[PDB]
């Protein structure tokens, strides 16, 4: 039913069009930390704890 | 915070869990304290006779 047929005369028939799409993405931030003291290092029985 | 606390007297360190504890808690000189002999006075007086 929807084939693009022509006739011998021609004319302004069978016009078409186009389209485009866009995509996106984003970034985020993370982090964490820890704490200690000097006596925790100096008096601990295991060196190389850090 | 990670604290040493006092492993002796029953307050475990923060790093140690329920199963663990500190291994070294004191330092040992390894040089003992000794007492010398008592001096003798009557002994040098004597002379010896063989038998």
């Amino acid at each position: 039913s929807k084939l693009p047929l022509l006739t011998e005369n021609g004319g302004r028939v069978n016009r078409v069009g186009f389209t485009r799409i866009a995509r996106e993405g984003s970034i985020h931030k993370f982090g964490f930390f820890y704490e200690f003291t000097q006596e925790s290092i100096d008096f601990d029985s295991d060196d190389g704890l850090m | 915070m990670l604290n040493y606390n006092a492993p002796t007297d029953g307050q475990k360190s923060s790093i140690d869990g329920a199963n663990s504890d500190q291994m070294q808690t004191f330092f040992w000189l390894k040089k003992a304290i000794i007492t010398a002999r008592k001096e003798q006075y009557f002994m040098p007086l004597a002379s010896v006779t063989n038998m």
